[PDB]
């Protein structure tokens, strides 16, 4: 029915798309988390000057 | 005032009628708590009796206490 | 159509005894705190009465307090206030003010039109630095106001308040809490300061704009508000 | 300390005793989750209440304010939003006695029932069944025999036996017999006697709510 | 005909694809890295005041400011710091499974089963809070409402899909079809260009909101998906399902990067929460007890165990103050 | 010679025997009581949970016992020994004593009333007026109690109450409002309301039948158990104050030993009813198991 034509033209769509090597990806979201762990109260606990709760 | 902490270590039911003062050795008032006031006296048989505490005799025990 | 009226007040004997009443016709009354605060003919704001949402909690000026009292009849939408033991100063033109309390609310937002009332025959104390200063259109002007005690409540945001009366209208809210400003003022005005010494600073000014401007503190009863700083094109 | 916090605080307390108000008034108010099968007897059951997604019907019986759910509406997977019925007061589930057409449809209607009388959540929720249609069935039941659905239905072809047998097999399907019972009544067309009977099904339950909240186990 | 055939010899194709562009996991990469320790965040406020399970929350902008939603009929908006109730606005239908709170704050929506986003209008004259626009046009119940800009809302419904209404007019601009099962979770990428949603066919897609087009899909979970929100950088998103695991996933390679399943925990997850730095994955389970892992290990960094029921919705500050956790003891616990 | 009859009944053996038994009892009372209702008041107050009118009157009953625990301590230091030198304001302190023993009694008649109209008629009453009912239980446990604390005047060490200056039966017009209105009325009620909503339990189908059955005797027995023998020694103690039984001597003794250990008895009541009552329930237990961890 017209549901293969569209589901085999989404995974076209989605197959042709420019994929990086995944060390890629996990080097910038690790360097994302290494360069933002300053600004990060939930992982430093802040003390209870700068803290509102 | 609960039954607990009442403190009337002497309590009397009749009070007596009349007993000379020469055989009444010693009279205090009763451990005020309960209200009906009394005083309570040891004579010469080291026994206790009762007494209305308007009786002068009381008096004449204080006299004779102490002039002795 | 949010509209404030008032009625009441006109010619009484001194020493008597009148009742104002406005009634607030297009909002939920129930849930604002109200304001009575008063003008003399040519004096500055006076703040009066408040009364909370519920009438739980109850404030009066320490000048007036015991001789007026307030009530509301939330059903019908309308604020009393009994006015008794009418002293000579009390001949003055008396508006009922909305105010809601909440995170980032605005309040003293609206006042209504108000309503005169002739008589015959530690106070933060807020000052403006002048009475009046000469002004043309087009040029930015910066009034400042003075304060007895630092307004900078520990929580972080200062309890000022920038008013402005047109000429023969009712005072609008201009800024909240030094630097927001009111729904429906332009951009031009901006407040800045610290907890003592505070600016209100208006660019590119308008013909319509020239009035009288009061600060107002709302740290602590009683809210003295201040001398009025008054404009002229 | 507080300087307007002291009006906003006392805005968060009026606040306070306008939702303890509304969840003391809502609290007392008998819910009804309304389930069943498709073109049922569903409709006709609202309709005979004195009166797209969800469908919530309020109606006032022996001065007890019932909120009857029909969320039956919404054609999606019951498992994503069936835990916001944890909590109803009765499940009046609906079931019509006089089909066998759609490609078997009482055998639907106990595939729902299996799937709704085992949650997690509907232990101790009382179901109450209805079983619509009477006169249709009889009529169906006269004209074709049960042995279309069910063939291992050994007895009379009259009305009464093929319903208690209709009405047991209902009812053993529930796994957790002494945590709730199922209150099955033969609604037909009658009138005036459904309500009463949702009331005396659901009074047992709010007793027990009141048992369970003033403290006594 | 043979397009089923041509199908999975193209899922097979991408499948391939991927493998080929996989060299290391990232436990693999981050195995260098030094642990994040043990996070002990302690129960800082508690936000009581609704009378039924609390299903949804969504903090403000300015991380002040949390309107949260229950099944009593209402949902509250709280000043979070003072634990006061800045407003309490009560629903026309008491069903509730979603609500947002506008970047801007004036903004409030809310949906549940009766297929209905309706939009409050907080900042506003008169005092009360009004109903600004009640969008009704889907067909299922709607998970999640989510606020682009004052004027723009994409919502994901359980007939398959989500929509973005334009609220000042009413009418859904692009609806985002494509989902086989119930649409149960969204979440808006930073710049707010593409999103995720999370379906109950154990598939996250990565539609575009301007152009209305899926562009990637995820699978790698088991069962449903329940939850879903994106990494802080904007190239990859957690995916909370009942499978009791959340799967880290990335964008740019399109692939599934790491797995947090553990065998202590065996029932799923309702909501999921990225840190304001990414690296911790705060995700709220229905065993009555948060989880907060290390998103870079896969380690279980920290248990947040105040509540006695299911934990619903779990929420982080856009500056990273708190998270907030409400459940369904009718309780939001503000964890710091 | 003298008089014969006349001869005092004395007490000094009996206060001497009285009061390491007296002493220990009011240090129990005070200690579990208190815990006992600052667990009720934590558990209810700081989760603000207070949504029925059994939370109000569980918090009022709780209070009353835990103004009647914080009175009892003054009471041990003005038995102790004479060092209690006009330090114990009598009127005072036996106005709250006798307050918070009413109250106690009266809001456990006004539980069971709760309890009876909620389950046998359904008639639930909002907490908007619970508040109601409670100050005017309140009221009422203030008015039953002043013809037993506007006598108490205090004197060089003790307190006092004038008899001879009183009536002829006030100690008579005073214990019987002691025993009936105290032990007759709630008494009676709590006993037809619980047979009525046990007689109710019996016929719905509920899991703990039996166990809400045995929590509603146990609750009777325990008020029986604890207050019986006070109201029987309070029958004799009217007896005798009428005449009317042998108007004896060591048989005033041992009465009074009797009735100085059946009070406590009834203060160890008002020390154990918040666990019977609050803590018997799963709902309340759970509540406690979540918050104790602070
Ligand atoms: C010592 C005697 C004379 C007076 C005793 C005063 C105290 C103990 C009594 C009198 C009135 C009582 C209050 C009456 C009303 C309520 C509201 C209810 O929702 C909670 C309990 C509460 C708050 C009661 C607490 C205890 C209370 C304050």
């Amino acid at each position: 029915i017209a549901q293969a034509r569209k589901l085999v033209e989404q995974l076209k769509m989605e197959a042709n798309i420019d994929r990086i090597k995944v060390s890629k990806a996990a080097a910038d979201l690790m360097a994302y988390c290494e360069a933002h762990a300053k600004e990060d109260p939930l992982l430093t606990p802040v003390p209870a000057s700068e803290n509102p709760f | 005032q609960h039954h607990g902490v009442t403190k009337c270590n002497i309590t009397c039911s009749k009070m007596t009628s009349k007993i000379p003062v020469a055989l009444l050795i010693h009279y205090q008032q009763n451990q005020a708590s309960c209200g009906k006031r009394a005083i309570i006296l040891e004579t010469r048989q080291h026994r206790l009796f009762c007494a209305d505490p308007k009786e002068q005799w009381v008096k004449d025990a204080m006299q004779h206490l102490d002039r002795q | 159509d949010v509209q404030l009226v008032e009625s009441g007040g006109g010619l009484v004997q001194p020493g008597g005894s009148r009742k104002l009443s406005c009634s607030a016709s297009g909002f939920a009354f129930s849930s604002f705190g109200m304001h009575w605060v008063r003008q003399a003919p040519e004096k500055g704001l006076e703040w009066v009465a408040y009364i909370s949402s519920g009438s739980g909690t109850i404030y009066y000026a320490d000048t007036v307090k015991g001789r007026f009292t307030i009530s509301r009849d939330d059903p019908k939408n309308t604020l009393f206030l009994q006015m008794t033991s009418l002293r000579s100063e009390d001949t003055a033109m008396y508006y009922c003010v909305r105010s809601i309390y909440y995170y980032g609310s605005s309040p003293f937002d609206f006042w209504g039109q108000g309503t005169t009332l002739t008589v015959s025959s530690s106070d933060i104390v807020m000052t403006q630095a002048t009475s009046s200063v000469p002004v043309t259109p087009g040029e930015s002007v910066s009034i400042s106001c003075r304060s007895s005690k630092s307004l900078l409540h520990s929580n972080g945001n200062t309890y000022l308040y920038w008013f402005l009366q047109r000429p023969g209208q009712s005072p609008q809210l201009l800024i909240y809490r030094m630097s927001n400003l009111a729904s429906g003022v332009p951009d031009r005005f901006s407040g800045s300061g610290s907890g003592t010494a505070f600016t209100l600073t208006i660019s590119r000014l308008e013909a319509e704009d020239v009035g009288v401007y009061y600060c107002m503190q709302h740290l602590e009863y009683p809210l003295t508000f201040g001398a009025g700083t008054k404009l002229e094109l | 300390l507080s300087a307007e916090d002291k009006a906003a605080v006392e805005r968060s307390k009026m606040i306070d005793r306008n939702l303890r108000e509304d969840g003391e008034k809502a609290a007392r108010e008998v819910k009804l989750l309304l389930l069943g099968a498709g073109e049922s007897g569903k409709s006709t059951i609202v309709k005979q209440m004195k009166i797209t997604g969800i469908v919530e019907t309020h109606f006032t019986f022996k001065d007890l304010h019932f909120k009857m759910f029909d969320v039956g509406g919404q054609r999606s997977e019951r498992k994503k939003w069936i835990h916001c019925f944890e909590g109803v007061t009765a499940i009046i589930f609906c079931v019509a006695l006089s089909d066998y057409d759609l490609v078997n449809r009482m055998h639907e209607s106990m595939k729902l029932f299996d799937s709704i009388c085992n949650n997690k959540w509907f232990t101790d929720t009382s179901i109450i069944l209805f079983l619509n249609k009477k006169d249709l069935f009889e009529e169906k039941i006269k004209k074709s025999p049960l042995t279309i659905c069910y063939p291992e239905y050994a007895g009379s072809n009259t009305y009464e036996e093929a319903a208690a047998y209709i009405q047991c097999q209902f009812e053993d399907l529930n796994k957790r017999k002494d945590t709730k019972e199922i209150y099955t009544h033969f609604t037909c067309a009658t009138d005036t006697k459904n309500v009463q009977f949702v009331f005396d099904a659901v009074t047992d339950v709010i007793i027990k709510n009141n048992l369970k909240d003033c403290g006594l186990f | 005909d043979q397009l089923r055939q041509e199908a999975e010899q193209l899922k097979n194709q991408i499948r391939d694809a991927r493998k080929a562009c996989a060299d290391a996991t990232l436990s693999q990469i981050t195995n260098n890295i030094d642990p994040v320790g043990r996070i002990q965040m302690r129960t800082r406020r508690t936000l009581r005041g609704h009378l039924a399970k609390i299903y949804a929350m969504h903090w403000g902008t300015d991380s002040r400011l949390l309107v949260s939603a229950s099944q009593d009929g209402k949902l509250i908006i709280w000043d979070s710091y003072t634990t006061n109730k800045v407003h309490a606005i009560p629903l026309r239908s008491s069903w509730v499974m979603t609500c947002a709170y506008a970047p801007s704050g004036n903004y409030v929506a809310c949906g549940g089963l009766d297929n209905i986003c309706s939009i409050y209008n907080l900042k506003t004259r008169e005092g009360n809070v009004r109903v600004s626009r009640e969008l009704a046009g889907h067909t299922g119940y709607l998970s999640c409402c989510r606020f682009l800009d004052d004027n723009q809302i994409v919502t994901s419904s359980g007939d398959t899909t989500c929509a973005l209404w334009d609220i000042e007019t009413g009418q859904q601009t692009t609806t985002f079809t494509g989902h086989t099962g119930d649409v149960m979770s969204l979440s808006l990428a930073p710049d707010t260009r593409l999103f995720v949603s999370g379906a109950c066919d154990a598939s996250a897609k990565l539609w575009d909101v301007r152009e209305g087009m899926c562009r990637q899909t995820f699978t790698g979970h088991e069962s449903d998906i329940n939850a879903i929100c994106f990494f802080p950088n904007g190239n990859a998103f957690a995916t909370g399902s009942d499978d009791a695991t959340c799967r880290l996933f990335d964008l740019r390679a399109d692939q599934e990067l790491m797995t947090y399943s553990h065998d202590n925990i065996i029932c799923g997850i309702t909501s999921v929460s990225f840190s304001k730095s990414g690296r911790l994955l705060l995700a709220g389970y229905d065993d009555f007890n948060c989880n907060v892992w290390d998103a870079l290990k896969a380690d279980r960094a920290g248990v947040l165990a105040g509540h006695d029921n299911r934990v619903s919705c779990l929420g982080v500050t856009d500056d990273g103050m708190a998270v907030a956790t409400g459940s369904w003891d009718s309780f939001l616990k503000i964890w710091n | 010679d003298y008089d014969e009859d006349a001869t005092p009944c004395v007490f000094t053996d009996v206060l001497n025997q009285s009061k390491p038994v007296t002493l220990f009892l009011y240090g129990v009372v005070f200690l579990f009581g208190s815990i006992g209702n600052f667990l009720v008041i934590f558990t209810i107050t700081w989760r603000r949970r207070i949504q029925c009118s059994g939370d109000v009157y569980f918090i009022n009953l709780a209070a009353a016992d835990l103004l009647f625990v914080c009175t009892l301590p003054l009471w041990m230091q003005y038995l102790l020994d004479h060092n209690s030198l006009a330090s114990v304001p009598c009127t005072l302190l036996t106005a709250c004593f006798y307050v918070a023993m009413f109250a106690s009694l009266c809001f456990i008649t006004e539980i069971a009333l709760d309890r009876y109209y909620a389950i046998v008629y359904m008639r639930y009453r909002p907490v908007k007026q619970a508040c109601l009912f409670s100050i005017f239980w309140w009221i009422f446990a203030v008015i039953i109690a002043i013809p037993h604390f506007m006598v108490v005047t205090k004197k060089d060490n003790q307190c006092m109450t004038d008899y001879d200056y009183l009536e002829v039966s006030y100690p008579i017009i005073l214990n019987v409002e002691l025993m009936l209105g105290a032990f007759v009325i709630p008494l009676s009620v709590i006993s037809y309301c619980y047979y009525r909503i046990s007689r109710i339990v019996a016929v719905s189908q509920s899991r703990h039948k039996g166990r809400i059955v045995r929590v509603l005797i146990a609750v009777v027995l325990v008020f029986i158990i604890f207050w019986l023998p006070y109201h029987l020694t309070l029958f004799v103690d009217t007896l005798k104050l009428l005449k009317w039984i042998s108007s004896s001597c060591e048989f005033e003794r041992s009465l009074k030993r009797a009735l100085i250990l059946t009070e406590s008895l009834a203060f160890c009541h008002c020390c154990l009813n918040p666990l019977l009552y609050v803590f018997v329930g799963t709902k309340f237990r759970q509540e406690l198991h979540c918050l104790l961890a602070e």
